[PDB]
C-alpha cells in the first residue's frame, strides 16, 4: 500500500522558465504529420 | 495608467535590440509545427510569450520580430499583446508580485495581504521598487480560491497566506533564495484541513467495477 | 433514491484528487487508468456516445448542456478537413478551482479522456487550452503527455488500436474571456480572445475552421470510467437528469475551505457542513451563498437550509449549478461590496467586442460602486434592474448574462439592505 | 427555383436563397433593420447588436445581421421585444457618446442621431460621468476623434478587406478597447477616403471638408469622375455656388460604393 501521507506532487518545485517549451521542443518526434488547408497562409 | 497606444522612448522603439537566441529558434519551430500547415498564426500566443520569457518584458522591437517570424502583419501582434493581461509592454521587476483581490479571496481577507506588501516593500499596487526586484500589482482570481487568500509570483502560487506568512517570502526573495510554492498553513493542497473527509480508503486498483462485455 | 450524498471511495473517480499517490503513469496505472483503453476504441463511435447518452452526464463548464448529445454532432462522415476536440482548462470563474486538481495530480485520467472522447467524435488531436497563470499544471501535463506517448498510449497506433491521435497543450496568455468555447477557438487560432457569434456551430466550422468540439476537462476526464464501469454505473447517482458525481469547491467564511467529490443532488447544507467542517460561526451565522460560481445569483440563507446541488434544483430557486463552486458569506459580510467586487471582475474581463456588455457592464460596475457607499436614491435600484435586463439576452457570449445575474440575485433577495444604505448616506449628509 | 425556401416578415410570405439572412430577408419586403456594424460589401461582424430582431415563438432575439434565415419563421421586426431591444441597444451607445453634435462633422447625416430619433429613447438615465480616449494622427486626409467612435469595426474590415490594409485593429478590451494603429503610423491607402463615409459616426472625418458646412445646406449634383478612366460616380455636393466636396456614388458595375482619394 502507497504511504499516503505526504504530497507526492512535489517535482514542480523545480521547473524553470522554458520546462514546458523544451517539453514540447522534445515531444515533436512523437507527433504525426500535420493537416495542409493547401496554401501557405490566408494571405495576409 | 496602463495605455494602450505605444509612443515611441529612448528605451522602447523599434529598434531598441531584440533577437531570439538560436535556442529560443528551435523552439520556435517546435511551437509552429504544434498547428496545421498555413494556419501558423496560431503561434502567436505562445511565440509572444516565449519573446517575454527571453526578455522579461514585450518592447515594440520584440513585437515586431515576432510578426516577422511568424510572418502575421504586426497590428495583428499588437492586437495580441495588448488584449491578454500576462503581457508586460513596460518592464517589470524581477520577482513580480500577483495578489487576487477577487470576492472568495477578499472574503479571507486579501486585503491584509496587499497591505502588508505594501508597507513591506514600500510602494503601491501599480509601481515598482527603486531597485527594481519587485513589481506589485492587484489581479483576478487565479484559479486558487480554496486556498485564499494567495498571491502569483512569476510562475509560482504561494497560499494559505497570512501577513506573517507574505514576509517570509519577501525576506526569502530579498536574500536570493527560493521560497516554495504551495500553502503555508500546514496542508499539502486543496484538502480539508484537519484531516481528509473523502479519499481515506486505498485506490481500488485495476479492473474494479468494469462492465462486463467491455 | 430520495436522499443523496455520503459517496462513497470505492465510487469516487478522482481518486488522486489530493495529491497523495504518484500522479506519474506508474501511479496512475496503479489506480486503473489507461485499463482496456483499445477495448474502449475498438468498440466504436457509437458504442462510445452511447454509454456517455446513457450516463446522462451534462456539461460541467457550467452550461450543463448533455454530454452525450453534444458529442454526437461530430459523429458525422468526414468532409475532408481534420476533425479536433478542444478541451476547455481556462479554468477562470472566480470561486472555482477543480479543474486545476484534476491535471496536476490526475494528468492521465485527462489524456485517456482526451482519446476516448476525441476518437468517439472521430478527432484526429486534442488542444488542451489551459490558462497561463496555470504554469506548474501546465507542465505536469506535459510530462504526463510524453510519457503516455513513450508508452505507445497516444500518438501513431494509440493503444495498438489503429487509431492516431495527438494531444497538444496551448496555454492561455491571461483572460478569462477565453473559458468562453468560441472565445478559446479563437484564442488557439492566434486572435483576441473574442467569442464569435453563432450559427455556425463549432461541430460545423470551428478551430481553424474545422468541425470541433469544446470539452470541459472534467467532461473529458471521467468520460473513460464510464466506459469501463457502464453508464449505468454513473446513471446511479443524483436525481433523473442530474446524475453523477461532481467535484465541488467550498470557499470563502467556511471553517475547512476544500475541494472535495460528492454525488449530485447532495444537500447544500450537508455538503458544506460534512466537507468544509461549517460556516464560520455556526450556520446561523450564514448570510448567502454563491452556489456555482461568480457568474450564478446568490442565494439567501432561508434558501439554502433546503436547496440541492443539482443541475434543476438550483433553477428553481432561481440561480444556478455552474462550476459547483460554492462560495459562503456569512452575517459579518458586506453582501452590497461582494457582489460589487464581482462586477469589477466581469468589467475587467469583457473582451469589449459588443455593445450590451462592452459599455452596459462599465456600466452596472460604477452604479454598484455608488450602492456601496449609499450615494444613490433608491429610484435607481428599479433603473439597476432594468439596465442587467438590457444586457441579458442581447451579447454575444454568455460573459454579458453572467454578469447581469450577479446584480439580479443581489436586487432581489438584499433590496433592504441596499435602501438601508442609501438612507444612511443621506442623513449623514443632510 | 426549388432552392427557394419560404420565410415570413410580420406574416408576409417571402421566398428566399439559402443563406440569406434575417437582415436580408427584411430587405426583400422593403423593410431595413436599424444597423451600426453591418455593412453589405464588409464581412458580417455582428457586435453592435441594433439588428436584435424577434423570431415568433423563439424567446432570443437574434441578430439579423448575421443570422440565416431558417424555413417557416416569422420575423417579427416591430414586436415589442424588437423594439425594446434597439432601446437598449441604443441607450448603451449613447452613454459614453461625447455631446458633440453642435462641432461634430457628422451632424445631420449622422446614423446614430437619425437610428436614437427612430429607435431609440428621448431621454438619458446615465447619470455617471463618461469615457474620453485620445486621438491618433493617420494623416492628412483623415482627422479623428476618437471618443465619437463606437466600435463597429467597419473601418477595420474596409481596411483590411477592401484596401488590403492590416493596419488597423483593437487595443485593450472592455469598454476600454480603442480602434486603432496602436503605434504612430499613417493611413495613406489610395482607398483610404472611403473609411470616412462607412464611419457611421464623427469619428473619422475629411480633413479637408471639416467645418466648412451641413448636410442639409448642400445642393447634391450626380455627375462622373475625370481623374482616371474608371468613370466612377460621385455626388459634387455644392453651396451658395460653391463646390464643398466629393462623396461616391453607387453604381454596381464601376466603382461600386467606393472612390479614389484622387478622386475625393
Ligand atoms: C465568460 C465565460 C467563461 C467560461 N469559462 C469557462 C472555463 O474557464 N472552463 C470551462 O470548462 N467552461 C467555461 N465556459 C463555458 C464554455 O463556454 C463551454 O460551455 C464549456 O467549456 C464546454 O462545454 P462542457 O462543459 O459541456 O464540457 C465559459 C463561458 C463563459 C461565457
Ligand atoms: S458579452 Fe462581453 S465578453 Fe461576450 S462577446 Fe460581448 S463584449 Fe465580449
Ligand atoms: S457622431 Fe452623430 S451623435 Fe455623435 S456627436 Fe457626431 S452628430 Fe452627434
Ligand atoms: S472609427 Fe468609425 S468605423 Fe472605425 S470602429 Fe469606430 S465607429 Fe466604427
Ligand atoms: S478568488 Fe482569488 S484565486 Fe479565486
Ligand atoms: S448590425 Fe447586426 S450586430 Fe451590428
Ligand atoms: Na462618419
Amino acid at each position: 500500500p502507497t504511504d499516503t501521507t505526504t504530497y507526492k506532487n512535489l517535482q514542480h518545485h523545480d521547473y524553470n522558465t522554458y520546462t514546458f517549451l523544451d517539453l514540447n521542443l522534445d515531444l515533436s518526434k512523437f507527433r504525426l504529420p500535420q493537416p495542409s488547408s493547401g496554401r501557405e497562409s490566408p494571405r495576409h | 495608467g496602463a495605455l494602450f497606444v505605444h509612443r515611441d522612448t529612448p528605451e522602447n522603439n523599434p529598434d531598441t535590440p531584440f533577437d531570439f537566441t538560436p535556442e529560443n529558434y528551435k523552439r520556435i519551430e517546435a511551437i509552429v509545427k504544434n498547428y496545421p500547415e498555413g494556419h501558423q498564426a496560431a503561434a502567436v500566443l505562445p511565440v509572444l510569450d516565449l519573446a517575454q520569457r527571453q526578455n522579461g518584458w514585450l518592447p515594440i522591437s520584440a513585437m515586431n520580430k515576432v510578426a516577422e517570424v511568424l510572418q502575421v502583419p504586426p497590428m495583428r501582434v499588437y492586437e495580441v499583446a495588448t488584449f491578454y493581461t500576462m503581457y508586460n509592454r513596460k518592464p517589470v521587476g524581477k520577482y513580480h508580485i500577483q495578489v487576487c483581490t477577487t470576492t472568495p479571496c477578499m472574503l479571507r481577507d486579501s486585503d491584509s495581504i496587499l497591505e502588508t506588501l505594501q508597507r513591506k516593500l514600500g510602494i503601491k499596487v501599480g509601481e515598482t521598487t527603486p531597485d527594481k526586484l519587485f513589481t506589485l500589482i492587484e489581479v483576478e482570481c487565479l484559479g486558487a480560491c480554496v486556498n485564499a487568500p494567495m498571491v502569483q509570483i512569476n510562475d509560482n502560487y504561494y497560499e494559505d497566506l497570512t501577513p506573517k506568512d507574505i514576509e517570509e517570502i519577501i525576506d526569502e526573495l530579498k536574500a536570493g533564495k527560493v521560497p516554495k510554492p504551495g500553502p503555508r498553513s500546514g496542508r499539502f493542497c486543496c484538502e480539508p484541513a484537519g484531516g481528509l473527509t473523502s479519499l481515506t480508503e486505498p485506490p481500488k486498483g485495476p479492473g474494479f467495477g468494469v462492465q462486463a462485455g467491455l | 433514491k430520495t436522499s443523496f450524498g455520503s459517496l462513497k471511495d470505492e465510487d469516487r473517480i478522482f481518486t488522486n484528487l489530493y495529491g497523495r499517490h504518484d500522479w506519474r503513469l506508474k501511479g496512475a496505472l496503479r489506480r486503473g487508468d489507461w485499463y482496456k483503453t483499445k477495448e474502449i476504441l475498438l468498440k466504436g463511435p457509437d458504442w462510445i456516445l452511447g454509454e456517455m447518452k446513457t450516463s446522462g452526464l451534462r456539461g460541467r463548464g457550467g452550461a450543463g448542456f448533455p454530454t452525450g448529445l453534444k458529442w454526437s454532432f461530430m459523429n458525422k462522415p468526414s468532409d475532408g478537413r481534420p476533425k479536433y476536440l478542444v478541451v476547455n482548462a481556462d479554468e477562470g470563474e472566480p470561486g472555482t478551482c477543480k479543474d486545476r486538481e484534476i491535471m496536476r495530480h490526475d494528468p492521465h485520467k485527462l489524456v485517456e479522456g482526451c482519446l476516448v472522447g476525441g476518437r468517439a467524435m472521430g478527432a484526429r488531436a486534442a488542444y488542451i487550452y489551459i490558462r497561463g497563470e496555470f504554469y506548474n499544471e501546465a507542465s505536469n501535463l506535459q510530462v504526463a503527455i510524453r510519457e503516455a506517448y513513450e508508452a505507445g498510449l497516444i500518438g501513431k497506433n494509440a493503444c495498438g488500436s489503429d487509431y492516431d491521435f495527438d494531444v497538444f497543450v496551448v496555454r492561455g496568455a491571461g483572460a478569462y474571456i477565453c473559458g468562453e468555447e468560441t472565445a478559446l477557438i479563437e484564442s488557439i487560432e492566434g486572435k483576441q480572445g473574442k467569442p464569435r457569434l453563432k450559427p455556425p456551430f463549432p461541430a460545423d466550422v470551428g478551430v481553424f475552421g474545422c468541425p470541433t468540439t469544446v470539452a470541459n476537462v472534467e467532461t473529458v476526464a471521467v468520460s473513460p470510467t464510464i466506459c469501463r464501469r457502464g453508464g449505468t454505473w454513473f446513471a446511479g447517482f443524483g436525481r433523473e437528469r442530474n446524475s453523477g458525481t461532481k467535484l465541488f469547491n467550498i470557499s470563502g467564511h467556511v471553517n475547512h475551505p476544500c475541494t472535495v467529490e460528492e454525488e449530485m443532488s447532495v444537500p447544500l447544507k450537508e455538503l458544506i457542513e460534512k466537507h468544509a467542517g461549517g460556516v464560520t460561526g455556526g450556520w446561523d451565522n450564514l448570510l448567502a451563498v454563491i452556489p456555482g460560481g461568480s457568474s450564478t445569483p446568490l442565494i439567501p440563507k432561508s434558501v439554502c437550509e433546503t436547496v440541492l446541488m443539482d443541475f434543476d434544483a438550483l433553477v428553481q430557486a432561481q440561480t444556478g449549478l455552474g462550476t459547483a463552486a460554492v462560495i459562503v458569506m456569512d452575517r459579518s459580510t458586506d453582501i452590497v461590496k461582494a457582489i460589487a467586487r464581482l462586477i469589477e471582475f466581469y468589467k475587467h474581463e469583457s473582451c469589449g467586442q459588443c455593445t450590451p456588455c462592452r459599455e452596459g457592464v462599465d456600466w452596472m460596475n460604477k452604479v454598484m460602486a455608488r450602492f456601496v457607499k449609499g450615494d444613490a436614491r433608491p429610484a435607481e435600484i428599479d433603473s439597476l434592474w432594468e439596465i442587467s435586463k438590457q444586457i441579458e439576452g442581447h451579447t454575444i457570449c454568455a460573459l454579458g448574462d453572467g454578469a447581469a445575474w450577479p446584480v439580479q440575485g443581489l436586487i432581489r433577495h438584499f433590496r433592504p439592505e441596499l435602501e438601508d444604505r442609501m438612507q444612511r448616506f443621506a442623513q449623514q449628509h443632510r | 427555383a426549388s432552392n427557394l425556401i419560404e420565410v415570413f416578415v410580420d406574416g408576409q410570405s417571402v421566398m428566399v436563397e439559402p443563406g440569406t439572412t434575417v437582415l436580408q430577408a427584411c430587405e426583400k419586403v422593403g423593410m431595413q433593420i436599424p444597423r451600426f456594424c453591418y455593412h453589405e460589401r464588409l464581412s458580417v461582424a455582428g457586435n453592435c447588436r441594433m439588428c436584435l430582431v424577434e423570431i415568433e415563438k423563439a424567446p432570443k432575439v437574434v441578430a439579423a445581421c448575421a443570422m440565416p434565415v431558417m424555413k417557416g419563421w416569422n420575423i417579427l421586426t416591430n414586436s415589442e421585444k424588437s423594439k425594446k431591444a434597439r432601446e437598449g441597444v441604443m441607450e448603451f451607445l449613447l452613454a459614453n457618446h461625447p455631446l458633440d453634435c453642435p462641432i461634430c462633422d457628422q451632424g445631420g447625416e449622422c446614423d446614430l442621431q437619425d437610428q436614437s430619433m427612430m429607435f431609440g429613447s428621448d431621454r438619458s438615465r446615465f447619470l455617471e460621468g463618461k469615457r474620453a480616449v485620445e486621438d491618433k494622427n493617420i494623416g492628412p486626409l483623415v482627422k479623428t476623434i476618437m471618443t465619437r467612435c463606437i466600435q463597429c469595426t467597419r473601418c477595420i474590415r474596409f481596411a483590411s478587406e477592401i484596401a488590403g490594409v492590416d493596419d488597423l485593429g483593437t487595443t485593450g478590451r472592455g469598454n476600454d478597447m480603442q480602434v486603432g494603429t496602436y503605434i504612430e503610423k499613417m493611413f495613406m491607402s489610395e482607398l483610404s477616403g472611403n473609411v470616412i463615409d462607412i464611419c457611421p459616426v464623427g469619428a473619422l472625418t475629411s480633413k479637408p471638408y471639416a467645418f466648412t458646412a451641413r448636410p442639409w445646406e448642400t445642393r447634391k449634383t450626380e455627375s462622373i469622375d475625370v481623374m482616371d478612366a474608371v468613370g466612377s460616380n460621385i455626388v459634387v455636393s455644392t453651396r451658395t455656388g460653391e463646390v464643398m466636396r466629393i462623396l461616391p456614388r453607387m453604381h454596381e458595375d464601376i466603382n461600386e460604393e467606393w472612390i479614389s482619394d484622387k478622386t475625393r
